[PDB]
């Protein structure tokens, strides 16, 4: 499926035999999510990994986009304590591809399914967050992205019928993973790539703890932090 | 018409199947099929446009 | 808006574009091998006439009268499930 | 089977082509002298088809521009939303 | 609506006690949709 | 007077289960068609019956084809 | 007995068939996320039998 | 919005075959070319749309 | 060990169509004629 | 369908019908093949009812016509409503295989 | 071919009606 | 068959062309929003 996923010149698909094999890799792929969770020790020349972010981004399929990251963000759990493969084969075009789903506001699975991929990245933190915070238009999106995702899908009071006349108390799903992604970002000491990115974001998270009372008991140890 | 059923599938890849050893033997035109969707006049309209487009970007 | 009739546009001429494709793919494995695809062109258009050629005794004329139970021995369809639904309860 | 009303419907109400070509197929798949011929056929028949897949690819290339150039025009008019 | 004998080394019970653990999450992964 | 005490839990044959596990291991290809479909059948239906772990004796059986 | 009469109007025999070669088979579902998202997995197949572009190629000859 | 995508009967971005021969086309690279072109374009102007009200 | 055991009831409904949402109508009233049965039993 | 045309055969079945409702009950038959049976005075030869039985058959199957398409009903939707198991060339297509291979997948678990 | 048998010796004649039997003409 | 041929091959020098000169055009473009942008940040 590789040799799909790329476009080489060995073995090409006969039209005929599609139905044959686009059922096919379907129910290798959950096998492979199913089995994803017992390969946690990764090697750096790991062949998973390696057909996997090329299978991500050429699949136009929702179901499988989210089978994939589910894969990959269960795979890299231990991860390491000072290089894996997770910090070199990533060619600059799925981790600027897995930060772009936040854009999706509409559909909700695939941002779950890219904050745990992000979550489970974060883990090590000492060049990971350098490797996040790194281009101009993958540490730019998270500046205005991830304070809309705290709060979102949540009954905001709203000021228009107030300017107009002539309390949610809850969360949603993605809220709370967002909340411990940006706790865990704000363990960043040293005022490295994590700190210098948590001081431009905090007056603006801040508009948003003045109307959901939930963000009070959420976010705590961002507040300690600063 | 907005789904497909078992006899449409069956029908459909027939009609696709029968038409390619159709033209071997070539007992069939195929040329309206074939010039309504080349178009060389809307071809070459297609190049002048690409033309023009060269001509107001330049 | 007109972008939507627009991406409408790109996906036909796209879809004509993979129809055209698949229709030289098929002509490239015949010029690549010419004899295990005319035999599999005589056993699947054979297999699908069979399919299309498998409802044809169910119309509205064709079941009112009775040349489907009577003497069709030959059909093997029908007419041998009476010992297996009686056994049911079917009826 | 008990027919009944089948005189009363009586009383009321009163290809080829593929064939031959299935038996031509059958009979160019006993001689190997005329395989070649079939491929050369062939052979011009996916030069017909890369003629037809080439100018569906280079119109697709056409009508992707006006659809850019519109939010190029788009892209554009940013240049003064964020000077003000 | 089919029925079956079958051999197993769990007893009736426990065959009845793993239909409840599987149909009550077949039902709340129903009813939630 | 012997024709009066049958068990009734093996008297419609082997079950099921020994049924379609001598199935697989045939070479009629119907009654294997069968098998794996009612197999479908049961990894849909009940998946802890035709369990690895339940049954040491199934991984073999699935990879021959 | 309890059989009525044959010139009843209920006689047409046929009208709850629905044959086996017209039923509706799942294919793949075009989703739609808005009007400015090019870059997203655009349609879905969970447990479909044909492929996009062949059911494309059917929108194609008949639409 | 809605929380899932909206079904559509139209399909909508269809795939481009790489089987083809590149060396009398020479175009299908292009045109993967102009897609990510309009995949970037779309990409800054959904952060411009996303940042011109947070 | 041998223990002749009832099989687990499998919905087995006589016509059989392919689109999801006419099996989930059925597939909801067979929970509920097979859990309010099995719930006396224990 | 056409039920303008179904009108008309419903009339000529009960035409039918009201025109063996006529019939005398006693009704007997004398065939040219007595003449070996040697008929006496009081002899009640085997072949008197010959006609009699034929005219109730009909009479009987013709108000047994929507009885025998119950059963037809009964027959014809339980023979042709599942049509892929028995018949073995719509059992071995492509699409049908796929498609009963497909709508047994069982739902995915999270974590 | 199995067929139903047109019974000509029961029915009653149509156009004539006058040259059928005598138990069949009331 | 030369009336397509002769609009098929001087048409991928001005199709190769056209697609560099709006990639030089982008490139001035975006290198110049983002250092905008930037500034608007600050």
């Amino acid at each position: 499926f590789q040799c799909v996923a790329t476009g080489d010149n060995k073995w090409q698909l006969y039209e005929g035999n599609a139905t044959f094999f686009n059922e096919l890799t379907h129910y290798t792929l959950d096998l492979m999510e199913a089995i994803s969770s017992y390969i946690a020790p990764a090697m750096k020349d790991d062949h998973y990994f390696q057909t996997l972010v090329s299978i991500l981004n050429y699949t136009k399929d929702r179901y499988m986009v989210i089978s994939i990251l589910r894969s990959l963000s269960r795979l890299l759990v231990r991860s390491k304590a000072n290089e894996e493969s997770a910090a070199d084969n990533l060619d600059h075009k799925t981790l600027s591809l897995i930060v772009s789903f936040l854009l999706l506001e509409c559909d909700s699975e695939l941002i779950i399914a890219s904050l745990d991929f992000l979550y489970q990245y974060i883990l090590p933190g000492s060049q990971r967050i350098t490797e996040l915070f790194k281009s101009k238009e993958c540490s730019l999106i998270l500046e205005a992205t991830l304070p809309n995702l705290l709060s979102y899908n949540i009954a905001t009071p709203d000021y228009h019928l107030l300017q107009k006349h002539k309390f949610p108390q809850e969360l949603s799903d993605v809220s709370k993973v967002a909340c411990t992604f940006l706790c865990l970002l704000s363990n960043d000491t040293d005022d490295g790539a994590g700190s210098a990115f948590c001081q431009r974001i905090r007056p603006l998270v801040l508009h948003k703890l003045a109307d959901i009372p939930p963000l009070t008991l959420a976010l705590s140890e961002y507040m300690e932090n600063t | 018409y907005n789904n497909v059923t078992l006899k449409n599938l069956t029908a459909f890849q027939l009609l696709s199947q029968r038409e390619n050893i159709c033209e071997l033997l070539n007992l069939v035109e195929s040329t309206e099929r074939h010039n309504s969707i080349i178009n060389p006049e809307r071809q070459r309209m297609s190049l002048e446009e690409m033309k023009k487009m060269l001509d107001a970007l330049k | 808006a007109e972008d939507t009739a627009k991406l409408r546009e790109i996906t036909k001429l796209a879809l004509q574009l993979n129809s055209s494709a698949q229709k030289y793919q098929f002509f490239h494995e015949l010029s690549l091998h010419p004899r295990e695809t005319l035999t599999h062109y005589l056993w699947s258009s054979k297999q699908n006439e069979l399919v299309l050629q498998g409802d044809q005794y169910f119309n509205e004329d064709a079941a009112r009268t009775s040349d489907i139970y009577s003497n069709n021995n030959n059909d093997r369809s029908l007419m041998g499930n009476i010992s297996l639904l009686y056994s049911q309860g079917r009826l | 089977s008990l027919p009944i009303e089948d005189n009363y419907i009586r009383e009321v109400v009163g290809s080829k082509l593929m064939e031959c070509v299935n038996d031509a197929v059958q009979t160019l798949l006993q001689g190997d002298d005329k395989l070649g011929k079939v491929s050369d056929k062939s052979r011009e028949i996916s030069e017909k088809y890369i003629e037809e897949s080439q100018a569906i690819i280079q119109e697709l290339v056409k009508l992707t521009m006006e659809k850019l150039e519109s939010k190029f025009t788009k892209l554009c008019d940013l240049e003064t939303q964020l000077e003000m | 609506a089919v029925f079956d004998l079958m051999t197993s080394p769990f007893t009736q019970e426990e065959v009845l006690i793993k239909e409840i653990d599987f149909l009550k999450n077949k039902l709340l992964d129903l009813q939630s949709l | 007077n012997v024709f009066q005490s049958l068990p009734k839990e093996t008297a419609r044959g082997v079950d099921d289960l020994t049924r379609m596990e001598m199935a697989l291991l045939s070479g009629i290809p119907e009654e294997i068609k069968w098998s794996l479909k009612k197999y479908l059948t049961y990894s849909n239906k009940a998946p802890y019956m035709i369990s690895l772990r339940t049954l040491p004796d199934l991984l073999p059986l699935f990879k021959t084809f | 007995s309890n059989i009525p009469d044959p010139t009843l109007p209920p006689t047409e025999m046929m009208t709850r068939f629905l044959h086996p070669n017209w039923y509706a088979l799942p294919t793949t579902v075009w989703l739609k996320y808005g009007n400015y998202n090019s870059w997203a997995p655009s349609f879905n197949e969970n447990g479909t039998v044909v492929d996009s572009t062949t059911r494309g190629l059917i929108w194609l000859e008949r639409i | 919005t809605q929380t899932n995508p909206v079904p559509v009967t139209y399909p909508t971005d269809a795939y481009i075959p790489t089987y083809l021969p590149d060396d009398k086309v020479s175009n299908l690279a292009d045109l993967k070319k102009l897609i990510e072109m309009d995949s970037r374009l779309d990409l800054y102007l959904t952060r411009r749309r996303l940042d011109t009200s947070i | 060990p041998l223990n002749w055991v009832q099989g687990p009831a499998i919905f087995h409904m006589l016509t059989s169509p392919y689109t999801q949402d006419e099996i989930i109508n059925h597939e909801m009233n067979f929970l509920k004629g097979r859990l309010l049965e099995l719930q006396e039993i224990t | 369908g056409d039920p303008d045309t179904e009108i008309r055969i419903s009339a000529r079945i009960s035409n039918r019908i009201n025109e063996l409702e006529r019939l005398p009950a006693n009704l007997g038959t004398y065939s040219l093949d007595d003449c070996l049976e040697f008929i006496t005075k009081d002899d009640l030869s085997s072949r008197m009812d010959t006609f009699k039985i034929k005219a109730l058959v009909e009479l009987k199957s013709l108000k047994l016509l929507t009885k025998q398409k119950s059963i037809r009903q009964k027959l014809i939707n339980n023979v042709a409503s599942q049509a892929h198991h028995n018949i073995p060339y719509l059992r071995d297509s492509p699409f049908t295989a796929a498609a009963q291979r497909s709508v047994q997948i069982r739902s995915k678990v999270i974590v | 071919k199995k067929e139903f048998p047109v019974n000509l010796t029961i029915k009653k004649n149509v156009y004539d009606s006058a040259q059928d039997f005598n138990a069949l003409q009331d």
